[PDB]
């Protein structure tokens, strides 16, 4: 009754791998290299796995034994595709030929003689004008038993391969709207097994800029700056978000009929106030609408709008045309901790007290993917530079990299002594940094999934990280009210004032209380935020 | 007699009607409800070494947890209100603190 | 000082260590349950007994008193009606008697409280001492007039979002944690609304139907 | 004697609760606290809530000593608050002495 | 004059399982829906083991 | 921005095209996935026969015949029969399970998505067979749901790959740690990390959103037919739904239709009527005005002139026309009480004079001057006579008699 | 010294979790919390014992009362196992097909906070 | 490898149970003590979680009540004053209690105490080179 040893773990892992037949019938010390790949070979892998099975069999096929239907379904489809006078009815026309051939061929393998002849008679006279297809249409005429299909040469390639068709997204949705309108199960089976539709989209040292908030009084929680460096947003314990204009311009809203931070009685009139030019702008705005302490505010890639999360387990999108909440995403039953947006504003994810993170799109108000597997609160989340992988920190001292599209854990690092609080990817997509209460800064090597570097020196909780646009330097902020920049690149030094010697470049602990944020910009710029008192 | 969700809905409001997903969800919730209630009643029966799951077990559980009182099963089990009296030592310390406060 | 910093942290007790152990019985045809998810109906008195006995067995009992079956059936119906009431309250007006008893769930009477006429009608038509047809017709007309809804509108059938909001708000209709926690997550994963493309196809189909009608 | 409409009456009801408190509470839920009508109504609801508890507490205090006069100082003890609060599902259990 | 202390983290006398049940080795469920299928499969494997002898 | 997205989409399209056409080429035992990749590589080289068709479309179903592989079979019997599982033995033997109904569709959901259920593995490991192939388990789906040929095969053998999922990995972690040793949380996490590292898909670590565009396109095309409305439509006609519908035929009708009940119960009582004068069942037609074209046969002999008569007229000279009333026509009526009472018996006199077809009247009181009035015609004269008689009787309030006279 | 033993216990707990500083009355709050929890558990045990028709209470009654209390009040999110099942059932659905955008696309209006109350009248 | 966890004494649990009016045995007291300690530690962890996401070190009573509310537990009322509540020992020297002074209501009822509002937030920019 004793704690297992380090080697015993490898022993059990090898036993598992052998039992499930993953490695050869010997010590696969040769094996264990395929831990990365390039774009083209990833595409090849995914294409091989895409055709290595059928997405839907059991439910996609009809169960009632009523051969009369095969006529009715095809007849209704033909009638609908005929009277239509749309440009889609064009693009969704070519499908009829593979549909007929495959429906007839499947009738043959199970259908009493009465049905097939009526079928051939009822529709055959529309696949003649073209020459390339008259051949097989006529060939089918003399075919009753299965030996017909196996014997013949042209029927075979049809039977053992799929027919290709090309559609736009709009056209495919045109077919789906009809398919769902009523029982069309037989056609769904044919499309599932035999036809292969293909849908594609239609056509010289650094300089620090610092910011300080004076009158906060234990209420400021977080702050951020937009990419184009024109706005400054902050959240507060008392539910509210305040916005400032960095430039010399003022902020003025435009006409809008509806506002949720307002209450009207039954005896009111919706009127657009005209006594408005009197204002003609201001330097600050208060955004209202959350009913709990706010914990994160993020900008879009193009500074168009703002997104935020709050203790009230809601996520709100703010329109900077009018500085008003206009969308509301509800996908949680517990307070939401963190938030994050993808590089080109395609997705955004959120960690929550419910032990899970969730994927969202800016055009649907309900989650799309769920990443379960952590043992406790998911406190941190960050997208990959390519926007295809997802890292998340948790209070269980673990970090997991996820596959965005598919949604399963691909890596699991361990080694932290306490909960984790931040994450950061280098823009070359090679490393991943993480920091927590342990006061150690670890960079991981994604490809190998092993510790790459460890930095020490901070004496209190580290709560932010960021890389330079050339993976040159990594900046960190701690609860000791300090900002330290680091360099990992080969350039070595001899300055061992503490544990880490050659990486610690600069330290900045001026007159400043708790820090808030750290960023980088185009040219050696490092924006900071926090509160002070003096 | 056969029973459907719409039959219950009519009792509450005749003119309303649900979607299909809501109908599935409500039945799932009912399954969970039964699975919890029966287990709790069985444990309450197990407490007193009894051999049979009597109704009074269900009555006690429903009253205490779900605040539900089903009316047509008699009043054989209603606890008679007590005095809820205190002990010597307690009153002793209370008197001591009263004294220490007086002067 | 740092090394002994995370040795006294909190260690939550895993909820599965106290999980119930499952024992396999004889697979018979007669030993079946009919969980309501399978049969889309409320379980009858007889069907409930089969599963009640089966559950009782794993706890070392003999049988059920047969008054318990009635109580459980009544309670299940009561609980479902409670949830339905919670969901209904969020999208229709209603009245109150004795301060909590809600009966008339239409959207009719609801006198607008900011009209001098409404103030007067409230004092009389509400406090009635505890009805010829002409008088009743007159007073019904008056109540509809005071309501203020000149052009009333209606809602689509009840969908997932209504259930989610109702459950989040009230939350006293499911006091037990186990039932609420497991089902709320399920409800979340069934939220849905048509996206842009589907609405475009609805547009097209409406054009088509209008044309074929002319 | 008069029966003016509700909004005319509301302008005369002065609430004990200050307006700034109601504004504080409205700002938590994310509302702009500038409409006087909403402030008045919320304050009045809170006042009613407190008044009912006060009335019940005073009645319970009156009934306490009956068996075994008017001129006496009425003071409020936890034994008067507990039953009054319990009407609203508030279970008050407070220690007396520690160690 | 020392606060009494123990050598192990405390544990709750009774806690809240979520109505879960453990099917076999290393698998837990919450709804009783796999009961029928598990009985069937167990018998199948029993017999398939009997015949190899 | 839009420009960067267009660049990334072009890159993704190019990569997809090239990977489809020009695959790159990447042991004692060669993995099942290795064999799949190789059979894919081969199929690219070939050319198809038909235009608008492809070859590399079923890498599994083709790689089945190319050798023996141990699979798990599923039997989907028709009607309300159910489904069952088979497990081929080492000895040309077999085993099969009870037939489970089509309502308990818990397993079919797993099959519908190609996901390995976790209940299956715990037993399949106990059954000492090597049916696993790199985690995944190949399965064969036979269904007699639709067939009326009464043949030997009578099923369509489909093959699918049940990939393992995160549920299976957590179950495995639970299973390995249940050994006699102790395990601390850190150690469990280490084990899980090693397992994930070993069996995870390779990572395409590269900073460019072309990667995500390619991945989105491929995955979307993989699963573009699992929209919520699709699944609702499938579920709406599945077998369990039909079984539920049949039960509904016996529920009673709502209110406002009780009239059907009244009519049904009434009809049974009886039917009868004496002196039934109807002779038509189709007497309840609408266009009763229609008349068939009827051809009558010529009568043998028509005898109209026996009854026709001409009226006398004053024949015409060459200056004046005929004038038919041949003589003055006079009619008189008298009325009297006949009692001793004084009643002043009165007289009425209709007249039609010579050569004048108009009628006239006069009501002077009979003895014991020229007040004529125009009366229209013979029918009018009869009307006037009747009305006068009625008036005289109603005014007399006693017996009164009518004495008619001519010319 | 000034404090009783319980205050020291609570301060030690706060230290254990890693709390450096805090408002003073927090400790009084924690003391009241513990007192209320204990008293309510005992009161429930009384009822559960009197249900079993027996003399003064014992271990089993208390454990049953604690189980009933924990089934209601002291809660926390479901475990990893259940979440994995729901996640599997969720991820099968397809994601939107990317395309060039002049900025991120918002969802349709019928599902956005941009609808005025229909009762209200509008003015020009 | 050796570690400690302060726990309340059996005597405190028996003293609490006394107010109820029940004489408790030996095993039951330790059972209750361990259960109460576990609940206290759970609640404290939950409270600390909310403070973690605000960048402030002091823990308020609002945080504790918030954590209690999310865990579906009634809240504790009467300790939100931001001012110390000194304890008092009795004569013997083993029992303690909190000071609870009687207060004359009418004085507070009839009194004007204007409060000072708060000041608006503002941000100054502060550049530097290094």
């Amino acid at each position: 009754m004793k704690r297992v040893r380090t080697e015993q773990i490898q022993m059990a892992v090898s036993c598992y791998l052998k039992r499930r037949q993953y490695v050869d019938s010997d010590g696969p010390l040769k094996q264990g290299l395929r831990l990365s790949q390039t774009a083209e070979e990833m595409a090849a892998n995914l294409t091989v796995q895409s055709e290595s099975g059928c997405a839907n069999i059991v439910s996609a096929a009809p169960c009632q034994a009523e051969p009369q239907q095969y006529e009715v379904q095809f007849g209704r489809l033909r009638n609908f595709l005929t009277d239509s006078d749309s440009q889609h009815s064009h693009e969704v026309m070519p499908l009829l030929y593979p549909l007929f051939v495959y429906l007839h061929l499947n009738l043959v393998q199970n259908s009493p003689k009465s049905t097939v002849e009526s079928f051939y008679s009822r529709f055959h006279g529309m696949f003649l004008q073209n020459a390339s297809q008259k051949d097989v249409i006529e060939q089918l005429q003399t075919t009753q038993t299965i030996q017909d299909i196996l014997s013949n040469f042209k029927l075979r390639a049809f039977l053992d391969n799929k027919y290709v068709v090309r559609l736009q997204e709009d056209s495919y949705n045109y077919l789906i709207r009809y398919l769902q309108s009523d029982n069309n199960t037989a056609l769904c089976k044919v499309l599932t097994l035999h036809i292969h539709l293909d849908v594609q989209p239609a056509k010289s040292l650094t300089t620090i800029c610092f910011y300080a908030f004076y009158n906060t009084e234990q209420l400021l929680n977080t702050a951020e700056i937009s990419p184009d460096s024109k706005l400054l947003a902050a959240g507060f314990d008392n539910s509210c978000i305040k916005l400032w204009s960095l430039r010399s311009k003022k902020l003025k809203s435009e006409p809008h009929q509806v506002d949720v931070s307002r209450i009207h009685l039954a005896c009111d009139i919706l009127e657009e106030e005209d006594d408005e030019d009197d204002n003609a702008g201001t330097e600050m705005k208060i955004l209202r609408g959350h009913c709990g302490p706010v914990y994160s505010t993020r900008f879009l890639a193009d500074s168009s709008g703002l997104l935020s999360c709050s203790e009230d387990m809601s996520i709100r999108y703010w329109d900077l045309g009018s500085f008003t909440n206009t969308v509301l995403y509800q996908g949680h039953a517990y307070p939401v901790w963190d938030l994050d947006i993808s590089p080109y504003s395609l997705y955004f994810a959120s960690g929550s007290h419910d032990r899970t993170a969730r994927l969202w799109s800016f055009d649907r108000t309900y989650p799309l993917r769920i990443y379960a597997g952590h043992l406790a609160d998911v406190d941190c989340v960050k997208f990959h530079p390519n926007s295809n992988y997802l890292a998340t920190g948790s209070t269980d001292k673990t970090v997991r990299l996820w596959s965005a599209q598919q949604g399963n854990s691909v890596r699991l690092f361990t080694g932290h002594r306490g909960p984790v609080l931040s994450l950061a990817f280098s823009p070359n997509g090679k490393y991943l940094a993480s920091a927590g209460e342990d006061q150690r800064l670890k960079l991981w090597d994604l490809a190998s999934g092993t510790l790459y570097k460890e930095l020490r020196g901070h004496t209190d909780n580290i709560t932010s990280l960021t890389f330079s646009p050339d993976s040159g330097l990594i900046a960190s902020a701690s609860m000791d009210n300090s900002v330290r920049v680091w360099d990992i690149r080969n350039t070595y030094c001899s300055a061992p004032a503490d544990g880490s010697s050659s990486e610690l470049v600069g330290v900045y602990t001026g007159q400043m209380s708790n820090v808030l944020s750290v960023q980088f910009m185009a040219c050696n710029l490092l924006l900071v935020t926090g509160i002070t008192q003096e | 007699t056969k029973k459907k969700l719409q039959d219950l809905v009519r009792e509450v409001d005749p003119n309303e009607q649900l979607d299909e997903d809501v109908e599935e969800m409500l039945l799932q919730i009912a399954d969970d409800f039964i699975e919890s209630v029966v287990t709790a009643a069985c444990q309450l029966a197990r407490h007193r070494k009894s051999s049979t799951l009597e109704v009074k077990d269900v009555q006690l559980h429903l009253e205490r947890q779900w605040n539900m009182w089903i009316p047509g099963f008699g009043s054989e089990e209603i606890r008679p209100y007590k005095k809820a009296c205190t002990t010597e030592a307690h009153k002793q310390r209370m008197a001591l603190i009263r004294k220490t406060t007086k002067k | 000082s740092v090394r002994q910093k995370f040795d006294h942290r909190f260690q939550p007790q895993n909820p599965l260590s106290g999980a119930q152990q499952f024992v396999a019985k004889d697979p018979q045809d007669d030993d079946d349950l009919k969980l309501c998810s399978h049969t889309m109906m409320l379980p009858t008195r007889g069907q409930l007994e089969g599963r009640m006995i089966v559950t009782a067995y794993e706890h070392g009992l003999d049988n059920v008193t047969e008054e318990a079956v009635s109580a459980v059936v009544y309670a299940v119906e009561n609980h479902l009606k409670d949830i339905l009431t919670s969901v209904v309250s969020r999208r229709k007006a209603y009245r109150l008697r004795d301060g909590h008893f809600k009966y008339a769930f239409g959207s009719n009477v609801t006198p607008q409280p900011y009209l001098k006429n409404s103030v007067v009608a409230y004092n009389n038509l509400i406090e009635s001492p505890p009805p010829p047809p002409d008088d009743a017709e007159q007073q019904a007309a008056l109540l509809l007039a005071c309501s203020g809804d000149t052009l009333p509108a209606s809602l689509p059938p009840v969908n997932m979002y209504d259930l989610f909001e109702a459950l989040q708000v009230h939350r006293e209709v499911i006091p037990t944690h186990t039932v609420y926690a497991l089902n709320i997550e399920r409800i979340i994963t069934k939220l849905w609304h048509p996206n842009h493309e589907e609405l475009q196809q609805d547009k097209v189909h409406r054009q088509r139907l209008a044309a074929k009608e002319g | 004697t008069p029966l003016v409409d509700f909004l005319m009456q509301l302008e005369d009801y002065t609430p004990t609760i200050p307006d700034a408190v109601t504004g504080y509470y409205l700002n938590r839920a994310g509302f702009e606290a500038s409409d006087p009508r909403i402030i008045r109504l919320i304050s009045l609801a809170a006042q009613k809530f407190i008044s009912d508890i006060a009335n019940d507490a005073l009645q319970h205090c009156k009934m306490k000593g009956t068996a075994s006069s008017k001129d006496r100082k009425y003071t409020l003890t936890m034994e008067d608050l507990t039953p009054a609060l319990s009407e609203y599902g508030i279970n008050v259990k407070k220690p007396h002495y520690f160690t | 004059l020392d606060c009494h202390y123990s050598g192990h983290h405390p544990q709750p006398a009774s806690f809240c399982t979520f109505g879960s049940r453990q099917i076999g080795r290393g698998y837990y469920v919450f709804d009783s829906r796999w009961n029928r299928l598990r009985c069937a499969l167990n018998l199948m494997v029993e017999k398939h083991l009997n015949a190899q002898l | 921005m839009q420009q960067a997205l267009e660049l990334a989409l072009d890159r993704a399209e190019y990569v997809i095209e090239s990977a489809r056409q020009r695959p790159p080429k990447r042991s004692g035992r060669k993995s099942v996935f290795q064999k799949l990749y190789d059979l894919y590589i081969e199929e690219c080289e070939k050319e198809p026969e038909v235009k608008k068709l492809r070859r590399n479309v079923n890498l599994l179903e083709k790689l089945v015949m190319q050798e023996t592989l141990s699979c798990l079979v599923v039997n989907l019997y028709p009607g309300n029969e159910g489904y069952s599982l088979m497990l081929r033995g080492k000895n040309g033997s077999d085993s099969e399970t009870i037939r489970l109904p089509y309502e308990e569709g818990e397993l079919l959901e797993y099959l519908d998505a190609e996901e390995l259920p976790p209940i299956l593995v715990d037993l399949l490991e106990k059954s000492q067979v090597n049916i696993f192939h790199c985690g995944c388990v190949i399965a064969e789906i036979r269904d007699y749901r639709q067939s009326s040929n009464m043949k030997s095969p009578g099923y369509q053998s489909r093959h699918i790959l049940l990939r393992p999922t995160m549920q299976t990995l957590i179950c495995d972690v639970h299973s390995i740690t249940s050994d006699n040793h102790k395990w601390t949380q850190e150690d469990k996490l280490l084990l899980e990390s090693q397992l994930i590292l070993a069996t995870a898909e390779p990572l395409c670590l590269d900073p460019s959103i072309a990667v995500t565009c390619t991945a989105n396109r491929l995955l979307y095309n993989k699963q573009k037919m699992n929209t919520r409305p699709m699944k609702r439509c499938f579920k709406r006609y599945s077998r369990s739904s039909l079984n539920r519908q049949q039960d509904l035929s016996h529920c009673p009708p709502p209110p406002q239709l009780r009239l059907l009940d009244f009519l049904q119960k009434r009809k049974e009582r009886k039917a009868g009527q004496h002196y039934d004068l109807k002779i038509s069942k189709a007497g309840n037609c609408v266009d009763m005005w229609k008349r068939s074209p009827c051809n009558l046969a010529i009568p043998s002999e028509v005898d109209v002139e026996k009854y026709a008569k001409v009226e006398k007229s004053i024949k015409s000279d060459d200056s004046q026309p005929t004038v038919w009333p041949a003589h003055d026509v006079k009619d008189d009526y008298v009325f009297e009480c006949e009692a001793g009472t004084q009643y002043q018996k009165t007289k009425l006199t209709i007249l039609q004079s010579l050569g004048d077809p108009l009628y006239y009247g006069k009501i002077q009181p009979c003895k014991a001057h020229s007040n004529w009035f125009i009366i229209g015609s013979k029918t009018d004269a009869e009307r006037v006579v009747n009305q006068y008689q009625e008036l005289v009787q109603n005014e007399a309030k006693c017996p009164v008699k009518m004495s008619h006279s001519s010319s | 010294k000034n404090a009783p033993r319980d205050a020291l216990v609570m301060a030690q707990i706060l230290k254990d979790m890693g709390i450096t500083e805090y408002e003073p009355r927090v400790i009084n709050q924690m003391l009241e919390f513990a007192f209320r929890y204990v008293t309510t558990i005992l009161d429930d045990a009384k009822i559960y014992s009197s249900h079993a028709k027996k003399p003064n209470v014992d271990a089993d009654d208390v454990r049953l009362a604690i189980q009933c209390r924990a089934d209601q009040s002291f809660t926390s999110p479901p475990p990893r196992d259940f979440l994995l099942d729901i996640a599997r059932q969720k991820n099968q659905t397809p994601l939107p097909l990317i395309k060039p955008y002049a900025g991120p696309r918002l969802p349709p209006d019928r599902y956005c906070l941009t609808a005025p109350n229909y009762r209200l009248k509008s003015l020009i | 490898e050796e570690r400690r966890f302060v726990e309340i004494p059996r005597e405190s649990v028996r003293l609490m149970a006394e107010s109820t009016g029940l004489e408790l045995s030996d095993e039951v007291a330790a059972l209750l003590a361990e259960d109460v300690c576990y609940r206290l530690r759970e609640a404290t962890q939950n409270s600390s979680q909310f403070m973690k996401h605000t960048k402030r070190r002091k823990l308020t009573v609002e945080d504790f009540n918030r954590a209690l509310r999310w865990s579906s537990v009634e809240a504790v009322c009467g300790y939100g004053s931001q001012e110390a509540l000194p304890m008092r020992p009795a004569r013997e020297g083993e029992l303690y209690f909190p000071e609870d002074r009687e207060v004359n209501l009418v004085e507070l009822a009839l009194a004007t105490n204007i409060p000072k509002g708060c000041a608006e937030t503002a941000v100054r920019v502060h550049v530097s080179y290094l």
